[PDB]
């Protein structure tokens, strides 16, 4: 069927306020190796 | 209001702050998208997180997060007195931000603002003695079209009448949780009278694809 | 040699690539009006002041942070180069405070001086001016924070010299302010330079203060003996009274700072 | 082509728009949506970037740069240094709710823009800098972004075409002047939002000191409909150097404020009439519109009838394009209150870095604070225009100008409301 009259778009009514990082989080298994500057911080 | 720190006994280093154990998942999680020896621009996510763990920021999150990324602690102090969503006085529950830059002063969020000041009992900034409710005011959020509108620690509130916000916050006051929406009768930013676009079925895979692709 | 031609009023000088606008000028013997520019400092380029015009490109350039590229004409003394520094002038005096007589800096001061070169002769700010807190950061730096133009003299010093990074810009806008944010003490031991570099009367000299005016000082150039380093320093004096010691320049040495001690 | 407007609904970009349909994957790709990703990533950078610059794309970011000129500069050899692709999603402009609607509803289309713009300019990742505000759109995009490495369409070998790619989502602050591409590569790398001085541009040193492009949430999510569609379909709409189509927000005093896409070069008047259902009390209610957002200068009514909602048409107006949110201020309004509020939230929304930004826009908004209540001489206006050009073009970026613009534009077209509402002042206070 084809739908023109309801709004599809309500999961943001069940967002907590850990939602965007319990996503990170579960995100951080997918990743490629971040690279490296040779060294820890700007400060080393 | 001010930007410089005074060390009250509720507000010092001393003030007990430390993130939970699945707070240091989190922070691994941030930390471990930017590149290794830019540690330091996992300073604004982190320290919204000490925002979403204690509701403010008492001068320990910003040691804490200086701590936990080596980074110096007034390179946090000037990110939590930068930024507007830092908030570095204890809020209420609820933080209510009204827009009422020029869209949502052309359709009346004055009458919004007067309506939750007088629903309240407080004005701009000031805090109900319940500490359920904080009443600023911001600038743009957003939601033009959806104009008036209100912000409540996540979520949207548009197309508000004064009786809309004042639904709003009485069941608010109850305990319960509201709808963030478009109180109107449209959906999300869609023109009132009905479509004027997007009626049609979108075709699907394939159409007006270009030759050799 | 890769050295590039560029032309400051016409005049032709030989740059290496890398050179700014502003050290292109200085090699013509020309210096443009700066206050966040400093040689040793790194380049901020958040006053505005060393705005200068490039010929036949609708906009000036900041002469501290722009690179000179082949065949730029710098148009130093042109009209809407002096428009600039007219501008930004007033709006470095719209805010800061009627101090001039009550400020160590009167005599020393870069706002005076290129204010009176290169700025206007009157006001238009018509308004109520700011008035910022003022900090604790020591016994030996006297902090008037009313009289800072937001120059980041101060957070350039103290990371990349001292390398202290405990002072920084709090808030946002108009209310944006140099400090430490808390009741913090910026003691290292080159604590009292930021009094050499700050171009207003903001960092004064706590011990200097109040007793003395520059134009009425002798200068004698002298040797530091504090240390084994040998700075060269002046001793200003006033009357047969030492009032001071200031750094001098020496490029082997003590760059132009000295230790806490030593002034 | 001659006449403008009317787009026609299959050839929209933005389906699903409105929310109506499933904004996840299944309902992306039954809208056209990650089909043939892997043959546009293994056609080479310099196929996409022939695309990008025939199709005369510009920046829909606001200033209107050619985007195809502006990816070619990244299209440069290594140097141990990593690229990024990083998209500006801040969108804090008064007036412009559009990119909301493309995170909100849209997320697989800035996705698919991430993976063929990052293939484009040899980019390793994309940082989508949404904006602090934008809480439930993040999540949304990040459902929508682990959707994408779920299925395999990114991550490690991204649609099993060897190239490998990221898409991360920072959130912001609540810092308008971090829509800047400067400041925010520098509220990316966990300081202020304190914009960097160009040159160095971003493809120069960006993101972390690396090559870096920072480009709109429109601009690259129509770019795999660019690669599909063709080029030369997206340069047929609009005017020649105004190609494609738009998204604009018709918000302010109109019956139905809406977010709706339109051709490029479509008049205002038909715009506001069709998409809005005209102003507030019909057409000859309307006193003024600001065309593009609050960094444009306003246009009153005697100029809104012949004008095109593209760039140069709106240049011809002595006013910019900018963002596309036409907002309509009709006979109601105060529109001195409305421009003194507009300068108002340029000095709360001001990094406070150099001079003349730091000093003159407080003192713009103090100066029309009075003119609102008309305190002053008339001899105040054509000062206050002098102000405006002391910041115009000698500031760092373009906030500067953007508060300039609107003073220089109320001056320009209500001179004579402003002497009448000053004149009243006086008398009714002497
Ligand atoms: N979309 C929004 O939410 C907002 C948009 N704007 C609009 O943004 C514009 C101001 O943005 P700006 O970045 O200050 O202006 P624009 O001059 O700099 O920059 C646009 C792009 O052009 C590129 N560019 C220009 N000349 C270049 C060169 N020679 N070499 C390399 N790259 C070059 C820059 O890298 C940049 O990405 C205005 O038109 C304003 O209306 C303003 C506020 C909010
Ligand atoms: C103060 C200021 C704020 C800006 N905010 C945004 C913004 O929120 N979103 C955006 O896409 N561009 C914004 N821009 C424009 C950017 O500088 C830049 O043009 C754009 O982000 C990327 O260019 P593009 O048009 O090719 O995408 C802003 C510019 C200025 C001067
Ligand atoms: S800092 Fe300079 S301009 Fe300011 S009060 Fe002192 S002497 Fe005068
Ligand atoms: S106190 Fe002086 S050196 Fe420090 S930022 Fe202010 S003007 Fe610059
Ligand atoms: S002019 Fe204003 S917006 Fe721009 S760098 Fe300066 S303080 Fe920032
Ligand atoms: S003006 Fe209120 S949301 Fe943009
Ligand atoms: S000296 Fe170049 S801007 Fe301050
Ligand atoms: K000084």
């Amino acid at each position: 069927p084809f739908d023109n009259t309801t709004y599809k778009n309500l999961q943001h009514h069940d967002y907590s306020t850990y939602t965007f990082l319990d996503l990170n989080l579960d995100l951080s298994k997918f990743r490629m190796p971040q690279p490296s500057s040779g060294r820890e911080s700007p400060r080393h | 209001a001010l930007f410089v720190h005074r060390d009250t006994p509720k507000n010092n280093p001393e003030t007990p702050f430390d993130f939970t154990p699945e707070n240091y998942k989190r922070i691994e999680a941030i930390v471990k998208n930017y590149p290794e020896g830019h540690k330091a621009a996992a300073v604004l996510p982190v320290l919204d997180l000490a925002q979403r763990q204690n509701g403010w920021l008492p001068i320990s999150a910003m040691n804490k997060v200086a701590e936990i990324l080596q980074v110096p602690p007034m390179r946090v102090y000037e990110v939590a007195t930068f930024y507007t969503m830092y908030n570095r006085k204890p809020v209420g529950k609820y933080h209510i931000q009204v827009c009422t830059t020029t869209p949502c002063m052309l359709r009346n969020s004055d009458s919004i603002l007067e309506a939750i000041q007088k629903k309240l009992g407080i004005k701009v900034g000031e805090t109900t003695p319940d500490k359920l409710f904080t009443l600023i005011e911001v600038e743009c959020l957003g939601a033009c079209v959806n104009a008036p509108m209100v912000q409540i620690n996540d979520n949207y509130y548009e197309d508000l009448t004064p009786k809309d916000i004042e639904e709003i916050i009485d069941e608010l006051k109850a305990g319960k949780i509201p709808k963030p929406g478009p109180r109107s009768g449209r959906f999300s930013c869609e023109p009132a009278g009905g479509l004027t676009s997007l009626t049609e079925p979108p075709k699907g895979p394939g159409f007006g694809v270009q030759a050799g692709l | 040699s890769n050295l590039i031609e560029v032309f400051v009023d016409g005049q032709s000088v030989m740059v290496e690539p890398g050179t700014t606008v502003l050290q292109a000028c200085e090699k013509v013997g020309m210096q443009i009006p700066r206050f966040c520019y400093h040689e040793r400092l790194s380049v901020a380029g958040n006053c505005r002041m060393c705005l200068v015009e490039i010929e036949k490109a609708p906009k000036v350039v900041a002469a501290c942070a722009m690179p000179v590229m082949k065949g730029w004409n710098i148009l130093t003394n042109s009209e809407k180069t002096k428009k600039a520094r007219e501008g930004v002038m007033e709006f470095l005096l719209a805010n800061h405070p009627l101090d001039c007589p009550i400020c160590d800096q009167g005599g020393e001061c870069d706002l005076q001086d290129q204010s009176m070169m290169f700025g206007s002769d009157r006001s238009r700010f018509l308004e109520g001016k700011r008035a910022v807190e003022d900090k604790n950061i020591g016994p030996l730096v006297k902090t008037i924070m009313t009289r800072c133009i937001q120059c980041t003299r101060c957070i350039r010093f103290a990371s990349e010299i001292a390398g202290v990074d405990d002072l920084g810009t709090t808030g946002r806008g108009n209310d944006m302010q140099v400090g430490t944010y808390i009741e913090k003490m910026f003691m290292s031991e080159l604590s009292g330079n930021i009094i050499d570099i700050c171009p207003v009367g903001a960092l004064t000299s706590k011990p200097y203060a109040f007793t003395a005016r520059p134009w009425e000082t002798r200068k004698t150039e002298s040797i530091d003996v504090m240390d084994a380093v040998g700075s060269n320093i002046v001793v200003s004096t006033r009357t047969g009274e030492v009032m001071r010691i200031l750094p001098r320049m020496h490029e082997d040495i003590n760059e132009e700072w000295i230790s806490d001690k030593t002034r | 082509k001659t006449s403008f407007g009317s787009l026609k609904d299959e050839d929209r970009i933005f389906t699903n728009l409105y929310g109506r349909h499933d904004w996840r994957l299944k309902g992306a790709q039954s809208r056209g949506d990650w089909y043939k990703t892997k043959e546009i990533l293994l056609k080479g950078p310099d196929w996409i970037l022939g695309e990008v610059k025939t199709s005369g794309l510009r920046g829909r970011g606001g200033a209107g740069f050619p985007t195809g000129l502006k990816w070619s500069f990244m299209n440069k050899p290594s140097d141990g240094r990593p690229k990024y692709l990083v998209v500006n999603a801040d969108e804090g402009e008064p007036g412009t709710c559009k990119d909301r609607e493309i995170i909100r509803h849209d997320p697989h289309k800035l996705v698919e823009g991430c993976l063929v713009g990052g293939r484009a300019m040899g980019a390793r990742a994309a940082y989508i800098y949404i904006r602090g505000e934008f809480y439930n759109e993040a999540s949304n995009l990040q459902v929508a972004i682990r959707e994408a490495y779920e299925a395999g369409l990114i991550g490690k070998n991204a649609c099993g075409s060897g190239y490998d790619f990221d898409v991360f989502v920072v959130r912001g602050a609540g810092a308008y002047i971090c829509g800047e591409e400067t400041a925010l590569i520098e509220s990316i790398e966990g300081k202020q939002g304190k914009p960097r001085l160009k040159p160095p541009f971003p493809a120069d040193v960006g993101v972390f000191g690396c090559p870096t492009t920072v480009a709109n949430v429109e601009t690259v999510a129509v770019s795999p409909t660019i690669c599909r569609r063709g080029g030369a379909w997206f340069a047929s709409f609009g005017r020649e150097r105004n190609s494609g189509t738009k998204l604009f927000n018709i918000s302010g005093h109109v019956n139905n404020p809406c977010t709706v896409e339109e051709e490029m070069s479509v008049p205002l008047k038909e715009l506001i009439e069709k998409h809005a259902g005209g102003v507030t009390g019909g057409w000859d209610n309307l006193l003024a519109v600001i065309p593009g957002g609050s960094s444009t200068p306003l246009i009153p009514k005697s100029v809104c009838e012949t004008v095109l909602m593209d760039f140069d048409a709106l240049i011809q107006a002595q006013t910019g394009l900018g963002t596309a949110a036409v907002i309509v201020m009709d006979r109601s309004t105060d529109i001195v209150k409305a421009i003194a509020r507009l300068i108002e939230f340029y000095k709360h929304e001001s990094c406070g870095q150099c001079t003349p930004c730091r000093e003159g826009v407080d003192w713009m908004n103090k100066v029309m604070a009075r003119f609102v209540r008309g305190d002053a001489r008339p001899a105040e206006i054509d000062s206050l225009w002098e102000i405006s050009k002391q910041i115009e073009g000698h500031t760092i970026c373009a906030l500067g100008d953007g508060a300039a613009w609107p003073v220089q534009g109320l001056i320009r077209h209500f001179r004579p409301e402003l002497e009448e509402r000053m004149q009243r002042f006086a008398q009714q206070h002497q």
